[PDB]
Formats: C-alpha cells, structure tokens, sequence
C-alpha cells in the first residue's frame, strides 16, 4: 500500500511566520488531505482534494502540490495552529495517512523552576520513598538530569516525564522522580537534582539533607 | 453533528471486545461510517469501513475474522469488534463520517475516541502522596507543590487541584509504566502568600478502580 | 423573410379551441384504454397463475399448462393480427410514425380491436413484450378516431391529435408524463420537415391520461428502487464507457432484431396456419419460462428493482442477460403485437449492473454501487438502439426518480447514441418504417 | 416515398467535427458562467465588506449601499451603450433571432460587454438573472468557434449556436435537461424546420454543467427538501392556480413591454441620461438589499423561505407587489440580466400566497402551502415567455420533488392557456418583434 | 409498521399526564399523527393530528389547552399531554397514522391503545390466586384450570397461559368492579394427559403498577 | 361536523345470510371509510373511499353509496366477521365517526361447560375466600347461575361476567364467582354451582366439599 512519510517530524516557528511541513507518496497520488489534532481531542479535517479549505478553517491556512510531493502551508502562523498535522491519501485503496507533523511554537530560551521534595511521611509508613524533583516552565525542550545521592551519582531508579509544550507560555515542563527502599534511602543524607540546560554553563543544583 | 464512542477499556492478551460508536445529529444513514485506531505516540491507521445497507464491509490488509465491522441504523450505532487481541491493538478508536469532494474520499468527522488497553496486568487503584516542600526551603516569588500518584493501573487518573478552582499554574505530567504498575505527579505552583496560609488540597481520581481521593498539602512542622 | 417573421411571431402558440378541447378527449379515451388493456393482461396473468395451482402436484403435467396456457393466448393474439389487421403486429410505433409522414394510414376501425385484444393475449401469456408498444399505437388511433368521428379539418388537427394519442399512450403505459411528451417530440415528428404538431394539445392529452392512470393505479409506483448513493466528479468517466459498450452494442441488437425478422419469415413463409402456431411455440415457451425460471421471460419491470439492488450474482445477471437476449427477440421481432421499449429497459438494467459490479471490486477507493451503474443504463439500449436518449433519460427518472444521478445518466445516454451512430447504427424505429414501406414499393 | 427512405435511413447523422466542436463550446460557456457567476459573488461580497467598515452611521450607510450600486449599475449600462447595445436586457431575444438568421452575432463585442456589463447590474444587487448573460454569451461563444475555426454550413452555424446558448443556460441553472428543453421549445424558428443537431446540444450542455459541478459542487442552488405528496382530489386547486397566473402572465408582458417604452423617455435614448438613470435603479437595488432584501437581488434567497411557509400572508402580498416593480425596472429599463429568474422568484412568491388561502380554506385537505409555491414557481414562465415544458422541468430540476409532476405540470398548462385565450405572447418572441419592427421604421 | 403507545393509568380529576406513542416500521416523517379515544362500551372521537413539520396542528372542539400533541422524529415518538382531566376524558386513547386514498383522509394504521382511568383511588396491585380443581375431579380427557386476579387498580391487565404460548382453550373474563377495586379470572382448558405431567403458569401482568405475577398451577396438596 | 348515526346499532346474523348496514349523514359526505373493530382489539381499517377494501379484506366484504347513505355489505357473511363496524368520514371537517354496527352471529347450540374452584390456600391466608365456577362455550348467550351453601340458597354478592361473542367458534363463556371470609366460608361445608341453560331441561350442577 502507499506510504506517506512527513517531512518536519517535529518543528518550531514564531507566531507569524512562513509555516511549511512536506507530504511525500510512495506511489503516484492525486488530491490528498490535511487533518489538525491538538494535544488530547478529536483530529479535524483541515484541507481536502490537494486545496480545498473546511467550512470554518481561517484563511491564513493552504495547501497545494500533485503527483508524488504535496505540502500545507501557514502565511502568518497563529498560537491556534500548534498541532500535528495529518496528511492522508485515497486515491489508492486502502487509504493511507501520513506519520504527522508537529507544529509547536517557537519562543524565547526560559530557565527552569527546578523544585526538590522530600519522600512523604506516609510513603515511608510503607517501605517506599520517591524523591521527586520538578523542572518547570523552560525552552527548548532539551534538559538534561542527574542525581548525586551523598554527593555522589546515581543511574538507577529514575523516572523521567516531560509535558507537551504549554497552552499558556509554551515552556516545557519535566519531572524527574528517583525511587529507593526506606532501607537504601535511610542510610543516606545527601540527596541533589542537577538541570543542564541551555541556558547556563553551570546547573541548577537544587538538594536538601535528611539532617 | 455528534460522534461518540463507548466500549474501550482493558483487556486480556488473547482476549476480544465490542466497541461502539453512537451517532447524533444527522441522518446516520446515507453516510459510510470508518474506524481509525492511533497507536499511542504513533500514526493514524485505518481499519475498516461499511456502508449504509451494510452490504459492503471493507478492512485493512489484517488477517480474517480479527475486526467485525457492523452497523445498525436503528440505533444509529456502529460496532467494531476486535478479536484474539495483543499488545499491538492497545490504541484509541475514533469512528469517523465519510465523504468526498471531487470523489476523493475523506474522513469527515470523528468522535472523541475510546481507548482500549490490552495487557494481562491486574487492576489497581493508586497511592496518593502530597508534596510540600522541605524544612529547608527558602521561600522565593512562588512557591511549588504537588502530589504522586504511584502505583496505579490502568490509565488515566484525573487530578484538579482545590476541585478545578485552582485552575493555572498546574502541570500533571504524563504516567510512566514500571512493573504492570503506572505512576505521575502533579505540580501547581502558588504565591509566597498563598501557602501554608490557605489550604492547598490534590483530588485524584482513578474510576478503573473507584477511587476517589483527595490529599491535602500541609507543610513539613 | 423580415416582414413575415414579425406576423409569424406574434402569430405563435396559436391553437385553435377546437383542437384543444378534442386532445383532451383523446388523452381520456387513451388512458381508460391503457387502464383497461393493463387490468386485463393483469387478469390473464392470474387465471394463469390460478392453473398452475390447480395442478401444482404433477411436474411435468405443471410444465403443460404452462405451455399450452400462453401457447393458447399466443395463438389468439398472432391470429388477430393476421386475419383483421397486418398492420397493428410487432410494435406499431413505426406505423404511427408513418402515420404522421402521411405514408401510412390509420385503420382505427381494425386496429383498435386488434391491437387491444391481441395484446391482451401475448403480454397475458407472458411474452418479452412490453405495454407501449399497444398503448402508443391504439393511442394514436384513438385520436384518429375523433378526428374522423367529429370529420375536424387540417394538417394541424390530423397530426396534432394523431400524435397527442401517441403521447397519452405511453405516458398512460409508464406513468411518465414528460416522457410521453418528449417521445413526441424527440422522435415521433418528422424529423426531415416542418410539422403543425400543436405541443399544448400533446400535453393536455398526456395529462387526461395520466390522470386517468392515476384514478385506477394510486399509491403503487411501476418502479420503485429508492433513493440510491450519489455519484461523485471523478466517477463520471466509468458512466462514458458504458455508454461507449451500449454504443457498440446497441446497432448490433438492431441487426439481431431486423435480422430475425427475416429469419423467423422463412419458418411460416408468410402463411397464416404456419405463423399462428409458430406464435404459439415462442408464447408457450415463454409461458413454460415463467416459472423454470422466470426472470428470463414476462416484461421485466419485476426483475429491475431486485437487479439495481444487487440481489443476483455475477453468474446470474450474465444467464439473465442472454437469455433475455433471445426472448426479446424471438417474441417482438417474430412480429407479436406489442412494443420492445420495456424489455430493452430490462436490458439494460441487467447490463448496467453487470458493469457497476466489476466496477465496484475493481475501483473500492471509489465507494461505489451498481445500483447506480443499473440506473446509468437503463434507458441506455434504448439510446443506442431506438436512438431516443432526451426520452430513454427522462424516463427512467420519472419511474426510478434518482435525480441526483442525471449526470450519469445523460453521460451514459450520450455516450451510447455517440458510439451507436459511428459504427452505422440506425434508429431501429425508423429502421423499420423504411423496412415496410420499401416492402411496399416492391410488392408494387 | 423513395426519398423518405433515403431520408430515415440518413436520420441523426450529425458530422463529427460538428459535435467535437460542441464539446468545445460547452466547456468555454461553463467555465465564462462558472467565472461570472464567482464575479457577481465576489463584488456582492465587497459591498457587504463596505457596510461593514460603515455599520454605525445610519443614514451614511444606507448612502453606501445606494453608491456602491449606483457606480456598479453606471459601469453596466455604460458598457452596454457605448459598446454593445444589442446585449441590453436578457440576450434570449437576441439569440432567437440570429437563429432566424435576422439577427447578427457580434461575439467580439457582446462577450466582454455582457460579462464585465452583468457583473456590474448584478454584482450590484439588481432584480436581473444570470440567465440572459450566460445564455447570450453561451450562444456568441459557440459562434466564435464557428467562426475562429471558420466551420461551413447552415447546420454548423445554427447548431453551434443552439448548443452554447443551452450550455449558457445550464450552468446558470445547474439544470442540463432544463438547458435542452429549452432550445428545442423556444429558441428553434417556430414556423420553418431548422438543422439543429439536437445530439450536439447535449454535448455541449454536459462539458459546461460538469464545468458547473467542478467548482460548485456539494451546494445546491435551492434546497426545499422533500414536500408531502399530492392527492388526486386536490389536483383542481392548481388548475385554478395556472388560471390565476394565465390571466396574469399576459398582463405582466404588457407592463414589461409599456415599462420598456415609458423608460425610453426619461432618457430619449440618451447614453449620458441613460446610465445615470440606470445607477438610479441599481442603487435602489442595493439601497433595497438592506432595508428589505426580499424586494432586491435575484430572489433566490426568498424562495427555500418562502416554500417552508416561514412569510405571514402580509409579508408575502408585500414582497410580491415589491418584486413586480424592481423587477420591471430593472429589466424594463434595459439594464444587462435576464427577467427569466426573478420570474421564478415571482411565481414562488405568488404560489405560496395561493397555498396560504388553500390551507385554511380545506383543512380536510391537508395541504402544504409549499406544494402550491413549487407548482406556481415555474408558472410564470409558462404564462409570459410561454415554454412551460422548460419551466416545469427547470422546477424539477432545481427542486427534486418529482412527486408534485402532476400539480406542477396541471398548474403550468392552466397558466399557458388562459395566457393564450388573453391574447397574451411569448414574451420572449414580442421582443425579437418588437427590436425587428424598430429596424425597418 | 407498529405503534406501541404507553403511560397512561391514574390521574387524579383536574391534573394532567403525557401519553407517548412510540413509531417503529415506517418513515415516521411523511407521515401526519392522530389521537382517537374510545371511552369504555362506547364508539370513537378524533382528538387531534398533526403534519411531520410540526407546522399545522389541529384539534377538536375543545378547550384553549385541553389537550396537547407534539412529536420527536429523532424519537419515532408521538406525544398527548391532556389537561384538567374530567371523567369524559376516562377512555382508551389510540394513535393512529394517517393516510388517504383519492385524497379524503383515513386512519391508516391503529395503536393498541392506553387506557386512562380518571378517578381518585389508589393504585393497587392484583393479588393472583391459582386455581386446581376440587381434589377429587372426574379428569377426563379434558382438565380445566384457571387463575383469579383481584385487588388491583386500575385497568386493565392481560393474561397470558405460559408466556403465551399456550393459546387456543383460554377464555379472559372482563373485570368486574366493587368498591373501587377490579376483579378478573382467565380459564385455560389442557388434556388432562398433559397436567400436572407438565407445567401450566398463568402470567398476569398489571401495566399501572408495573407488576407481573407468574402463578404455576400447582395440584391440591 | 357532520354527525354519522349507523343503521342497526346491533344487529345478527347466521353465516350465509347477505348483510347490509348503514351509514347516513347529517349532511352530504363523499368516500367514506370504515372499520372492523374485533372484541378487546384494536380497530382496522377495513374499508376505504366508500368501496375500495384495504389488503387483505376477504372479497365478501364490500362498500357503496353516495351523498347521504352509505353502506357496508357481508355477501354471505362468516362466522368470524363478529366485529362492530364503524363509519367514518373526512369530506368534511373535522371528520366524524359513526356510532357502530355490532354485528353478532347466529349460530347452532352448544352446551355450557361448568367447573368449580374452591378458594386457594393463598386467598385463605388473606382473609377472604372466593368460590369460582366457569361456564364456557355456550349458545346461546342467555344463562343462569345459582348458588347453593350447603343446600341453601346464597345470593348475598355474586358476580357475573360474560365475555363477548368469540370470533372463531360463535360461542360465549360465563364466570360466577361467590365471595364470603375465610370465618364464612369455614363455617360451611359443601358448595354447588347449578347452571340452567337452552340445551337442557335439568340444569347442569358442580358441587364441591371440604369433607
């Protein structure tokens, strides 16, 4: 069957801003479509038969190409435009779509809110003890972690989740959670979370001791 | 124009489900109705499609009788079972209106999609623990709180922060698999002022399991 | 020329009173006799039914009085013709169209008890004949009739009345107003002179007899398929083939038909004793088909719903189709009284799905439905063959009332009259008026 | 007899150059009215986008609606005057009479003069249809290729000329039967027989209605949905209905004729007084497009509003009498735009007002006012340019309810007749006399 | 084609109820509804109709709001609120679909019916009581049992003799009233060679309660 | 609004009889219809425009007439036509319906079938006690019961029910039913049931005893 492969997997861009993602056939296709889901809805049906814009679409949006290379395109980019974006062939059976293209806005570096917290109370009442550690609020997406347990590093037991960009500041945010046994956690003191960002030569070393 | 479909949910290796997709505010007839599955982090695949008098059911080049597609007009409903399932089919269904242009076909409107889990991990309901910060942190401009909830399967859980009333500066990232068990953490970050001084409290939801919890933030006396 | 025009003008539309008010007793007159004519091959079609019940037991003895049933109608119907009126057999659409040539005359005396009673007898015995072909022949009789009945002068009231009974005919026989009057004037009129045809008394003639059409058959369609799929742009161009494979064929069956007219006047020699029982033979088949296997014979309005559905396989419609081929043929071109019209819509109905199936395995990015394909070709033949497309189009949609299906439709239509006059194909209406009338310079 | 012979057997023999040139003619008509059709839209658009930027002020925008018209309706008549008087009013009687051969085609004048002159009458939101342009730019079209590929005969001249003039009005219409019907009930010389290749107009008609489709598709012109039925002992109520529009079809010819005349006046033949009337007209047309749009603009808009019986009785009688006179001055006055689709708009309007009076009259009846509104649609047309069978099939064509045929069919002829027997004419053909009798005087 | 109308029963004078008709079998649209009652032993009067569109709605001569008729195409339904309830208004009410045939209008296809019952009393449920014969009976080819309903309000009930179907040899006696309580019995009539050898149930069911009462016939101990 | 009143309000036959009723009108009426409304069933559109019978109406059945009279007519009539007819118009509205023709078979006799029930054990834990006796399949429908409490003669509260004409075998059926307390109906023995019908001289007797 026909593959479609998109080009930008993933991309930036400032709001107004020539905005350009690629879809390219496998085989000869004839008018493709364009499909827009944001992050945890319903995917919409954006451009149809090559160029054709939906009943409500802003007519910042296009699309246009033919044969084996079609493409969509933004002349003035919006925030309401960060999604991914899906093209889709049936000129052949069976109907095919593409890999997407995520659009995400582009912005101004951002330093973390790096925040460090102690296993709870009532965790411990249970044998377990999760320090948790929070990167809050920065750009670009690239951070990297390291905890050094009684200044020394540690590789094993940790748990790294980012967050898709923000719907108010388009910071990424990050949450890095370490996981020992009362008994391992309870014959240390020292506990640190070290950030490399961007940003700074030097990490933001955020730690609290048991004493 | 409403799609809505039911029947997701978790499922054992090997094992088989209906998932259904009602129909609202047209006539359901007429149109060729379609599911389209998204693997999680992954593409759109297409699985099937029927028409009106149910006389033509297309599907994806997958084995025989995996998928099941019918329709019933009656109700305004349209079904897909899936069969002797795996791992692979863990993903979330939209059924999808069809229509053309130039006769070109696309997929007009979708429902908001179920989500089907297929895994032989047991049902549990997950640990609630608050986070306030140490003895030892010196106050800034904010400050930030949170609760984990570990320990939990399968997806999701909701958490809102004082019932949804402290709406901004919220960030529940996405749940982590370790060991057939899940585990996320919710941050909100509040004014200096704020806190302690005003009660902060977590409500975590997990319906899998009917647990409802609410985990207050109190300081480290 | 510009003087002349100008009293011309002004002087357009102008029907005198006196036509107009005698059209619509024609229209009248041939509705009830179209109502009539269709209640009683109804009714013989029963009592035939009635037999077959009465001997249900007995296979073969079943067989028999299938047979000798329509045999014995068939017999009756080609004897009427033969002894009283030659001229009122096969279809009579030629000899009306003649008629209005002035090359023809319109016994109405003979052919009404002729055409109507004959009929009765090869459409009640089951035979591949179709209601217009008696409907558009006794209609124009009728309005001979009251020409010559209330003695009314002129070119205008003699062609005018001769070709509103036409109209009211076969609008009467497909409940198709509009198709009647198109028929008219699409075919019908001299197409090689101007003719004083009043279009305002057709109408009210075809009205008359569809109301009277209406008084005694409401609330049943002839048709009835139900809103099928629409058709989308790109769709279109499989409508344009099928149009070019009618337009190849449709020339050929006229060959067939012409042909075995000829073929099956060698088997009687023009012998009355010798064709009255070969009638019989094609009307006892016919008859003995109609329950071996019964889409083969009758007129075929029963198996166009259930094709268009796509409730026979592919095997089926292929059988089906061949065997209505033969049927057709052996039935109108042996010169039976009744028209040819209705099984070539059965025709091409069954061709028209045949060719939505393949299209439908083989294009399923196009989601589409025979059903539509069926539709597309049902006045096809008749487009190709009788090479009246503006008719065949319009009355398939007034019987099936897919609209939104017209493109197609025309596309179809189109394609087929294209394609059915370059490869030397003739109006087999007219085809066979210059059959007769060349008949009669050499028999003098 | 023997020449007969050879005649049936020559019988719908068109020469294949004759209908590859059809098929060009229908794809340039399309396209021209697909292109025109998408101008008058665009230019309706830019006055609404003038009263928006204006939408405070009351008097000041009922200025602008008056003034965008005005100088639309001025560039109309204008082009028509000074260019092309031949392609003022509808453009049908025109291409009668070149069929008759008594009129000339002047293609490479009419064609930019009727295009960018309607957009202008009718981008201004005149009481004009599009049919008058499109179908005579359909027939000059079709004569352009005659000529630019210099074809011979008298069946290439008249033929080609037929098929652009259907293909005209098919896409204006979306109607392909209605296109056809048409040529071969008016349009063909009434009183000698004529070379008109009927396969060819099909042709044509096909490439411009699936040019139509191509860039209109999905959005029906009128959308009615499916009416109730109709019940044999309610069919009399129509008849009196075609009555009610046979006397008044003849009637409304006279006023559109006399209305001709008493305009011809104001402006003695004048171009500079002319046009200047004429932005008068036009922008009363646009003033009217906002005060009470029912009484301006084609009357498409009115007629799915109408049908559903969503006018009071009063609004109705209003919005008729209203309509009569833009309509008249608009067409009357010689502006470019056919009277064809307000006539439509007419006989909707009027239909439903009938069907009102029916409904409470017969409660045992139990009517639908928009059976009544569909049957009379296309009565005025079968009442004053007298081609029933192209109006009651343009109906059918436009709103699908194939179920009413005996209504709409009882309605038209009682309309055609008693337009007869009241001395009423083709108003269509009382022009072509009228434009030739002024010829040799 | 079937209409099921439902929720009628007790209605204390002067108050109201909503009468349902649920369409099922045709193109519920096209189709102009009507509302027939018949009161007890008594004949028919027309309460009103209505055309698909909602546009035209006509009753009989009554009062400004007497009664109410409306209709849910998405629902298939047909709807009658009646207002001020007098004992006149004491009958069975049907839905009818409306057709013609030269055009003077008919009652083409008839619901079951409701039955509304204006009265101040109670509603009570039957009491079923099984009756075997005298257990010394001259059991000859023929043995005839019945069940006695009474004590319920109001009406009616159907009594059905296992679940229907057992049919021919029932004979269902019209209740009889006192003192503001009903009282019926159904006699079914078997082979004495095919009881007690086999199991014979009486299924009583009273609609206004929402009651079913399956009495087996059980021979005299 | 035309008022509709029906020629015999009741009215019998015996199957092979022609019947004719009647509907006249007030004022003048054109297609009327009518109805065959069965015992305890709902009503059926029998016939339509004064003689057009809907599907699946037996051909003995036919309508006719005009302007004020109008009539519905059973050629040979059967057994199973026990219905009561009802006229309706809508020439004129509102329309109106007639006041019925409850057409009632005459057919050979037949000899009522008597079975007496004592009162169930579960009534008995309630407190009342009813005696129950049946009569069915009888012609013709005049019956009389009688109730006999140890011999002597009880008619302090009977009650009586009949059922209509049943539309197969022509015949009616009865129920009596006698109501005491459990004390009353404990504080006898031996009940009878005595039943006096057409067929037979000496009444037919069901009697039951506690001993």
């Amino acid at each position: 069957d026909i593959v479609l492969t998109q080009s930008p997997a993933i991309m930036s861009a400032a709001p107004g801003d020539k905005v350009t993602m690629t879809c390219s056939a496998s085989s000869s296709v004839s008018y493709i479509h364009w499909y827009q889901q944001k992050s945890g809805t319903s995917p919409k049906r954006w451009i149809y038969d090559t160029s054709k814009l939906t009943s409500g679409v802003p007519v910042r949006f296009s699309g246009s190409g033919s044969g084996t290379s079609y493409s969509l395109t933004i002349n003035t980019m919006e925030a309401e435009d960060a999604a991914t974006y899906y093209c889709q062939q049936w000129s052949s059976h069976p109907q095919t779509f593409g890999g997407g293209t995520k659009l995400e806005i582009l912005r101004a570096d951002a330093a973390p809110t790096v925040s460090i917290f102690p296993p709870s109370s009532e965790q411990l009442t249970s044998g377990g003890a999760s320090v948790v550690c929070f990167l809050n609020n920065f750009y670009p997406k690239d951070i990297n972690v390291k905890w050094k347990i009684d200044g020394s590093e540690r590789q094993n037991g940790v748990l790294n989740s980012w967050t898709d960009q923000d719907s108010k500041d388009s910071t990424y945010s990050m949450s890095s959670t370490l996981t020992l046994t009362k008994d391992e956690y309870e014959r240390h003191n020292s506990y640190t979370c070290e950030a490399t960002h961007k940003t700074s030569t030097s990490p933001i070393v955020k730690s609290f001791n048991r004493a | 124009v409403r799609l809505l479909e039911s029947g997701g949910g978790l499922v054992q290796p090997g094992g088989s489900l209906k998932l259904s997709c009602a129909a609202s505010g047209f006539d359901y007839s007429r149109y060729w109705m379609s599911w389209v599955r998204q693997a999680p982090g992954k593409g759109l695949k297409w699985i099937g499609e029927i028409n009106p008098v149910s006389s033509t059911i297309n599907y994806t080049p997958s084995l025989k009788d995996k998928f099941i597609i019918s329709r019933d007009n009656a109700k305004d409903t349209l079904y897909l079972q899936i069969s002797k399932v795996r791992s692979e089919d863990t993903a979330l269904y939209y059924c999808a209106r069809l229509y053309y242009g130039y006769g070109y076909w696309y997929f007009d409107v979708w429902g908001a999609g179920t989500t089907v889990t297929v895994s032989s991990a047991k049902t549990t309901p997950p640990s609630v623990y608050p986070l306030a910060p140490g003895s030892a942190a010196a106050a800034a401009s904010m400050v930030t709180l949170g609760c984990l909830v570990k320990g939990y399967f399968p997806e999701p859980v909701t958490v809102t922060w004082n019932s949804g009333s402290l709406a901004a500066g919220v960030h529940t990232f996405p749940a982590v698999l370790q060991a057939a068990l899940y585990t996320l953490s919710s941050s909100v970050t509040v004014p200096s002022s704020s806190w302690p001084s005003e009660t902060v409290t977590c409500n975590v939801a997990h319906p899998a399991s009917s647990t409802k919890v609410d985990k207050k933030i109190v300081p480290r006396a | 020329r510009r003087r002349q025009l100008i009293r011309q003008l002004l002087e357009r539309d102008k029907t005198p009173l006196a036509i107009l008010f005698m059209a619509a007793v024609v229209g009248t007159l041939v509705g009830l006799a179209a109502v009539a004519f269709d209640k009683g091959v109804a009714w013989l079609q029963n009592q035939r039914m009635g037999a077959l019940v009465h001997t249900a037991d007995n296979y073969p003895l079943l067989l028999t009085v299938a047979f000798l049933c329509s045999a014995v109608l068939a017999m009756f119907g080609y004897f009427l013709v033969r002894k009283y009126a030659p001229e009122a057999g096969g279809s009579g659409i030629p000899e009306i169209e003649g008629a209005l040539e002035d090359q023809r005359p319109v016994r109405w005396w003979r052919v009404l008890p002729v055409k109507f009673f004959g009929g009765l007898g090869t459409l009640g015995g089951g035979m591949v004949l179709g209601r217009e072909g008696p409907t558009v022949q006794i209609g124009g009789n009728i309005g001979r009739m009251v020409l010559d009945i209330f003695r009314l002068k002129g070119d205008e009231a003699r062609h005018t009345l001769l070709a509103t009974g036409a109209a009211a005919g076969l609008a009467a026989a497909f409940n198709a107003p509009l198709a009647g009057i198109l028929f008219i004037i699409e075919q019908m009129r001299p197409q090689f002179r101007y003719t004083l045809i009043s279009i305002k008394a057709v109408f009210i003639g075809v009205i008359m007899s569809t109301i009277m059409y209406r008084i005694f058959n409401h609330e049943v369609a002839l048709i009835d398929v139900g809103k099928l799929s629409d058709a989308p742009l790109n769709t279109l161009w499989l409508y344009l083939i099928l149009g070019i494979i009618f337009g190849i064929f449709g020339p050929i069956f006229n060959k067939w038909v012409l042909g075995m007219q000829d073929l099956l006047h060698r088997v009687h020699g023009g012998n009355i004793t010798k064709w009255v029982l070969m009638g019989g033979a094609i009307g006892g088949l016919c008859g003995l088909l109609g329950f071996v296997a019964p889409a083969t014979s009758g007129g075929g309005f029963n198996l166009i719903p259930i094709a268009t559905a796509g409730n026979f396989s592919m095997g089926m419609l292929v059988f089906i189709f061949v065997a209505r081929v033969i049927t057709t043929l052996l039935c109108f071109s042996s010169g039976a009284p009744g028209g040819i019209f209705a099984p070539m819509l059965a025709l091409g109905t069954v061709l028209g799905t045949a060719f939505g199936m393949v299209a439908v395995e083989l294009f399923p990015q196009y989601h589409l439905e025979a059903g539509t394909f069926a539709i597309a070709g049902m006045g096809a033949l008749l487009a190709a063959s009788i090479r009246a497309p503006l008719t065949g189009i319009i009355l398939v949609l007034e019987m099936t009332d897919n609209y939104q299906l017209i493109l197609p439709m025309i596309i179809t239509g189109l394609g087929a009259t294209l394609l059915a006059q370059f490869t030397g194909g003739k109006p087999l209406y007219s085809a066979i008026l210059a059959r007769t009338l060349a008949k009669q310079e050499a028999e003098q």
